[PDB]
């Protein structure tokens, strides 16, 4: 999955 | 919507030149105008088509589609792999006990 803080 | 910026933030290219220097239409943030090539954004073709039909927000403008809290810069949210809408962990339905390893699909895309 993708998140704001890992993108 | 804000007037789109006609270059990709990531590679600087216009719609005429992605990273491969090939033409590719931009996706643009409705709030700030920042744009990206789908390839530079790392969006799949299916995600790209869906996002082009929506009022898309860039990573910095994205607000939670459930609570729409203005929030703080330090907050985190999941991004849907089908529509790229953002959701706080605490705003996901069904509730998650942990982040999925693979794709995550929001409750707007798959009501359940
Ligand atoms: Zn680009
Ligand atoms: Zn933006
Ligand atoms: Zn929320
Ligand atoms: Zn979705």
């Amino acid at each position: 999955a993708r998140t704001k803080q890992t993108a | 919507h804000m007037e789109p910026i006609p270059i990709c933030s990531f590679c600087l290219g216009t719609k005429e030149q992605n990273r491969e220097k090939k033409p590719e239409e931009l996706i643009s943030c409705a709030d700030c105008g920042n744009s990206g090539h789908p390839s530079c954004l790392k969006f799949s073709p299916e995600l790209t088509v869906r996002v082009k039909a929506l009022r898309w927000q860039c990573i910095e403008c994205k607000t939670c589609s459930s609570c729409r809290d203005q929030g703080k810069n330090a907050d985190n949210m999941l991004f849907c792999d089908s529509c790229d809408r953002g959701f706080h962990m605490e705003c996901c339905d069904p509730p998650l006990t942990r982040m999925p390893k693979g794709m995550w699909i929001c409750q707007i895309c798959r009501p359940r």
